[PDB]
């Protein structure tokens, strides 16, 4: 419900319209990573290191599993019933994903059984399955590691020194689990983390593990950037330094009667500088009302914007009526610099300041110009075939709108300023006009 | 691979009464499954994906559930024009399989 | 309405090959995923192949895969399926089909008959 | 101080009380780091790889030598003067830093004198001691690779071979050395680098060079998260390509008769929308008064901020005024996106949007419903035992306050929008209207 | 043209001027990079593991192929004249890249001849040359990573177990590439992408990419930290899984009559409190006008500001006035915290605040203090040779200024907020009252 | 005011065993760490063991590594050491202290007694 | 191990009196080292932590200094409640050890 | 290494005669190719810098363009003062060398 | 004006060496790198050495590598550059240039001779 043919000349053109569409109702699969590698085939020689790995890691892992452990002893069964006096203090977040953590443990109960076989599996990646009801895939940190790298040079290197490297290949591994499963995450209930965090459990390798998991399709690429594929953990067990995993798969959401549009913007001339008109590039239409969206946190497509969450954020009606057609509302801002572009294709017509652009027409020679009565000037293929800017030459299409554009004006609004400081400022300024006329509207009431 | 077995392969039934079949998973696949209709001479219909949700358009006669290895598919109140095949499948992982494939028949 | 048909089915004597193919209308073709669901006499149903949406990504069941290839042309909104050293263990119905996010497979062709048979 | 029994209408519920505390007065430890390996094993095959290695060693660290330099050529002892003609220009900070930089050469002059035993290591990490005067922990980079992954294949893989793989690792280690110790790092004087930084300088295993100097316990998970620990460089030697580095380790100070509040905000409905009401989320109370704490820079855990420096910051008057109970001057924002939280627990209990949100009582069977006369509905435990919003189940606690809560009204103050652009929308429709009042007071005034 | 002995009282002390350049005009060299690794000396034990990786490549390279084949369509030689009804929408940078990727084809088309060697080349970094016409450096990921460690093991490791450490590295490849040329990339024609993302192609290794190109001077570090260097993509092989990547090398340009000047921010005190003022803390000045700049953006040096594109903004009235002398309009801020400067040193001279900080002088053991009257208090070696604040000693200059600079008083500006939340409030205070008056107008006016 | 008190001291004969334990009272036992400190005869002071505020953590010297645990229950607020191969060695007074930020000992209390012998 | 040495192992005074006692480290300890007061039929008390610094109720009488190995105790003003046993120890790294002890004695 | 042939050695003209030398690269160099003039008794001037663009001072009768292998230098109205030897230097890589250079005679 | 001064110049016997030096003057010597430019007597150029801006790298020909070297003090304003073992083949004018951005001669001081004989 935009007025681009209004837009276009306060310098904002039409772009590409994108589909909008929200992350909702996942299906679970779950894994079991181990924190602490098989070292049985070099038993011989790891000195004291393991030891000393096992108690950091308790020491790291203990802080998890008792703060998610007091969600787990205030439920009962009833679906499930859970205990508003016992957790006390809490947000709506934090409590959905403390029903989803009971609920969980079905599964977690079955993988648990396996502890046994978890606990001596020899490999980076191994599939256990004993039972219908218990099958699961567990991946080992640094296992590969130590069967490529130390065990095959054990007979080359001193003991002494395979001691030094399993602990210098450890220590690097507890450094990278530090900058998430150290004291940041302060929070092991919620289910919002992405699971390229919690792959750093396996050194980072988040690839193996949703190809051990699922298979590819390029639908796949863009939900794992959007971080739409998130993870929760759900069981700790300090006994054998492992802990299982809960990742969800989303399905995608289309919003119906709604969509993205981007605007291009062109720097244009009002008088004698260049100035830039100030909207949101990327508006979001729903049925006939318009809101912003906070797209810098959602991957952008060619054909659609895929977010994780509703972005939806209030517009003031200044901006609607700027929008749609009352431009006298639209603020600009002044051209300083010389990275400002000054010119823009859409549709194949050209949108284009011809006052600070050397603009000619290829097609017969004859310069192009534009006098100080158009904010920008639009060039297209009824006029000029064929057009040059600068040094780039480019053949122009129709442009099926208004025969006579380049004749007519449109209302400015006026300059502002939208630098930090500058903000501060215009609020101080602002504040000593208004304190000064409300002594003069005293003295005009008293007399 | 992951395979499941149907049961009953066949089962009578009034009109009117409620009637349910039940898979079985060979390993646990989440809710990773789903349910189809199957009329004489057409392609099979789409009724349950996900394990618990309807398709667009599916009756509220239909309806199902469970999770892990076993699951169950219910007709409330069967109709003449229910008395045809029915199917589930897996989509845990490939290669996607499916059950045996059930029938209801008229007492 | 989304209409899928698929054509190209007819005799094969074995050791032949066939190829299969089905036009989509009434949805975007070049948004979503597809395969190939195969039906015996015996109303068993079979996965046969799918392909992704961009054509970079494909699967097939040991029992077809290096004989079997699918393959899409987005630019004609056709799904094709080249069936080679076919075996009279092949005879089938053969359907097209639309999948949903996963693989659940939401809208279904008539489907067509594919039979091998080394008789006059 | 605030009137939480107001603040809850409004929608902000009292969340949890965590104690202030800051970094002061650190204790010192001093290691040295070798940036370049030790290839005697492996010398017959090493090429002209380490020559070039080491020019580019000093390219990089030429520049740290002379700018520390700099603050060590103009002091002399008085504790010490420091020449303020001679450094010229300088920060506060800069300065404190110079000083410490003087101080600390009591310790890298009988550190260098055990140069020569520097110079030859031939391990990752090594104690040296020859006195009780000079003693010192080096950690050397890349020596690990060279000892484990080379030098046990020099028989296996032909010369040239072994020489393009340590020219690869040197150029990968002097790849990640460049984002800190390159030319980014323009004041090596100043001792605000934390650990993490500087640990890049043996691989970003700083997990090696803490446990090499201390011992592990949960409060130094804090500090180091915190980034409380921080380090200086003393000296650079570029004849040897080895730096000696100051680690600081802080004593945490607790600010007394101070505590930060957390506030949980639900959305509320004034009229026929949803609102969200703003405040900062987290309240720094000292003494009597209230002030704002840039808590993005500060650890939290679950009882305490651990700040690496003071976060106070000023607060307008009119938020003081809102928080102690004139709620009329608290601002609201329009909701939009359908991602605000409706509901929050506090002390067993509930306070939630009942027209946005399906409510009722299990306990019973009714429903429970809200009148468009209020902003959040409070539920607890004397009119229903146990409560289901959407699809959780809840038991509740009891209300200790006001027995009539949901009966009594509250002003609400005005809309306000936060965008970027409407920032900068507002503040030029405001002055388009001032300016025009100006005006109408002159003509006022004329006649 | 600024006042610095007026901004000195207000507490914004001199620092050091800098000059100014931007990046322009570049040279260019072509490189090749595979994705993929040679196996060939392994090729008895791979498995399937080369098959599934070609597969994902595909998928990962197939939309970056083409995306910028819509830019190769849609021109044809003239320079060139591109179709604007063919690209339809487009913005002036992407123009001009595309226009770019034409003109590189040159080079593609005689690289692509080449592709016989590049196809079995068998080194991590490998020269080809055949003719003058073609010629061209090949780097290769992750192929010593398979000549150093798995081909040496392939007689000590089961084969099976060769083929998971195979997958693993090429998972772990992967999952890097996909930060860079993953669907985040949605726009592989313009030229803006440094070249350390796209190193990591190559492992991240930037150093071998552009040592293998060039040479090393102390210039070339500071335009790689500047991020003045770029690549792009000119030609995709999918049936090689080798991309070409053009790198360009800019000549840094410096403006004529320009520069940059730091200011050295001291909190002073006007009443009863600390106060800090609000200016950029970095001017940039061309011939007459002040102008602010965007300098989070560019690298600092200690001669010059180096930036890759301009970021001069515009800087509103009010502060012109503050910075040439009027300094009643420059706004202040309320200190709270305890970690704001209270001294800085400059030419010799300090400028300190002596209410808040201990200052004597030590030549005479005679305290300095600061009446009510000063804002900061100057000090230098006319009045007292050396002087301690806290606990630091230092020498003093001369003030080449006024000899009675602590005589003479200063206006001061109003108080201002800068927080977000206190921003919203502010407007809406203002709001407030400029309603109240405008109906208070309209009572005057019709009396 | 810090109120530690040690109990649990006595006569034990050489390999026999002891448990000590030293409640806390007036400062939150919870927040900070602890240690054992022994006194010889001789008046020699010698640390015996600590253990970090979530008793994640703990450190002993070589002469009791292996043979005595320390350990906390904080919901008792008490520390707890367990001496196991008792030693005539080990004859001394056992203290109960607070550490502050590093291991300075801020706080003991009035400690008990350990003796070890064969004689009746 | 780090250990020191501390002397004399006693020393007379006269009341009023200023008493001076030395710590020396077989390695340097930075400046992590702490001094106690011990009086008879009592446990240790701290007196100055991280060298330089008194504990909270330490009387003025008491100052100390010191860095790397060598470090030192001081009384400005002996008092007849002070002559007592006095230590030092090292908080540099494990194991944490004290120093001999040392005894003031009335001339 | 890369080396480049510049030719002809040895070129006449007419004064106002416009004229044309070339230099041919081993290996393709982009366009990091620059032009010098020397006269007699005196040191080399800079005259083309990065193949195409004029060095500071220089006159619009000097022009040049090229990339890849191959580069040529123009003069479009030759002066007495312009028949004097003309080089050819690469700077793609080191070490850099200079062509064997040309000269101008007056016919 | 850019005055670069070479001098240094004369006869060495073969097996010899020379310093020479070149001073710079009217712009900032420590903001530009620079080199050595040799010319025969047959007036082929050849490139000797380079030296970077802060004097951290330099490069060299294999033909004088090892036998030269280049050095600056930026204090003094001053490019100096060692030669060693000359030869009958280093005779020339040796030329002191300051380099733009890359390897471009910008500017050219007069040149100094250098001549190499056993000659009496
Ligand atoms: C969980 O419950 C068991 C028994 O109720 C209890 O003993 C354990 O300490 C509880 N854990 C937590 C963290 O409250």
């Amino acid at each position: 419900i935009l007025h681009y043919e209004k837009l276009s000349k306060i310098g904002l053109v039409k772009g590409v319209t994108r589909k909008y569409k929200i992350k909702s109702n996942p299906l679970t699969k779950d894994i079991v990573i181990k924190m602490i590698p098989n070292v049985s085939n070099m038993s011989q020689c790891t000195g004291s290191v393991m030891e000393n790995y096992k108690t950091r890691l308790n020491g790291i892992l203990t802080p998890i599993k008792g703060a998610l452990e007091i969600y787990k002893n205030c439920t009962h069964d009833l679906g499930v019933i859970m205990a508003g006096v016992c957790i006390g203090i809490a947000t709506a977040a934090q409590i959905t994903a403390g029903v989803a953590l009971y609920e969980a443990m079905k599964n977690a109960d079955n993988i648990n059984k396996l502890k046994s076989s978890i606990e001596s599996t020899n490999e980076a990646v191994v599939k256990l399955q004993e039972t219908a009801e218990k099958t699961v895939y567990v991946l080992t940190a640094l296992q590969d590691y130590i069967n490529t790298n130390l065990v095959p040079t054990i007979d080359k290197i001193s003991c002494k020194q395979t001691e030094l490297s399993l602990d210098l290949a450890l220590s690097k591994y507890l450094s990278d689990l530090l900058f998430v499963f150290g004291p940041n995450l302060q929070d092991p209930v919620s289910n919002s983390m992405t699971i390229q965090a919690i792959s750093q459990a396996f050194g980072g390798n988040y690839e193996t593990l949703l190809r051990t998991l699922g298979y590819a399709t390029e639908d796949f690429d863009d939900l794992l950037e959007s971080d739409s594929i998130t993870g929760q953990i759900i069981y700790v067990d300090l006994s054998s330094y492992y802990i299982i995993v809960r990742v969800y798969f989303p399905i995608l959401t289309e919003i119906q009667q709604a969509y993205i549009q981007e605007l291009l913007p062109v720097s244009f001339n009002n008088d004698n500088s260049e100035w830039i008109s100030i909207v949101p590039n990327f508006i979001l239409v729903r049925n006939t009302l318009i809101s912003n969206i906070e797209i810098g946190f959602c991957l952008i497509t060619k054909r659609s914007v895929i977010c994780n969450q509703d972005y939806a954020t209030p517009m003031t009606n200044n901006m609607r009526e700027c929008l749609t057609g009352s431009t006298e509302k639209c603020p600009r801002e002044l051209v300083v610099s010389s990275h400002v572009p000054r010119f823009a294709l859409s549709n194949g017509v050209l949108f284009a300041n011809c006052i600070s652009v050397t603009c000619q027409c290829q097609t017969t020679g004859r310069a192009i110009s534009q006098s100080g009565e158009q904010t920008l000037l639009m060039i297209d293929n009824t006029t000029c075939p064929t057009a040059v800017l600068g040094n780039v030459i480019i053949s122009l299409g129709k442009y099926l709108g208004s025969v006579n554009y380049n004749s007519e004006g449109i209302a400015i609004g006026p300059p502002v300023f939208t630098d930090k400081v500058d903000i501060s400022s215009q609020i101080s300024s602002m504040n000593q006009s208004l304190q000064q006329s409300k002594d003069y509207i005293k003295e005009a009431q008293r007399l | 691979d992951i395979q499941m077995t149907q049961s009953p392969a066949s089962q009578s039934a009034s009109l009117g009464e409620s009637v349910t079949i039940t898979c079985l998973a060979s390993q646990t696949i989440g809710t990773w499954l789903a349910w189809y209709q199957q009329k004489p001479g057409k392609s099979p219909q789409l009724l349950i994906y996900a394990a618990t949700s309807l398709a667009d358009g599916v009756p509220s006669r239909f309806s199902g559930s469970g999770s892990g290895t076993k699951f169950s598919f219910k007709i409330s109140s069967l109709q003449a024009e229910d008395f045809v095949s029915y199917y589930c499948q897996q989509f845990y992982s490939t290669p996607f399989t499916f059950g045996g494939g059930t029938k209801l028949e008229i007492k | 309405e989304v209409q899928l048909v698929e054509s190209g089915g007819g005799l094969v004597k074995p050791g032949g090959s066939l190829k299969l193919s089905c036009a989509a209308s009434g949805f975007t073709f070049s948004s979503y995923d597809m395969s190939w669901v195969r039906q015996t006499p015996e109303k068993r149903l079979e996965w046969v192949a799918m392909i992704s949406s961009g054509g970079s990504y494909s699967y097939y069941p040991d029992s077809v895969k290096g004989r079997f290839t699918i393959s899409r042309d987005n630019a004609k909104n056709t799904l094709y399926l080249q069936m080679s050293s076919l075996r009279s263990e092949d005879t089938a119905m053969y359907y097209c089909a639309r999948q949903g996010d996963y693989a659940w497979f939401a809208y279904w062709g008539q489907g067509t008959l594919v039979t091998v048979s080394s008789a006059s």
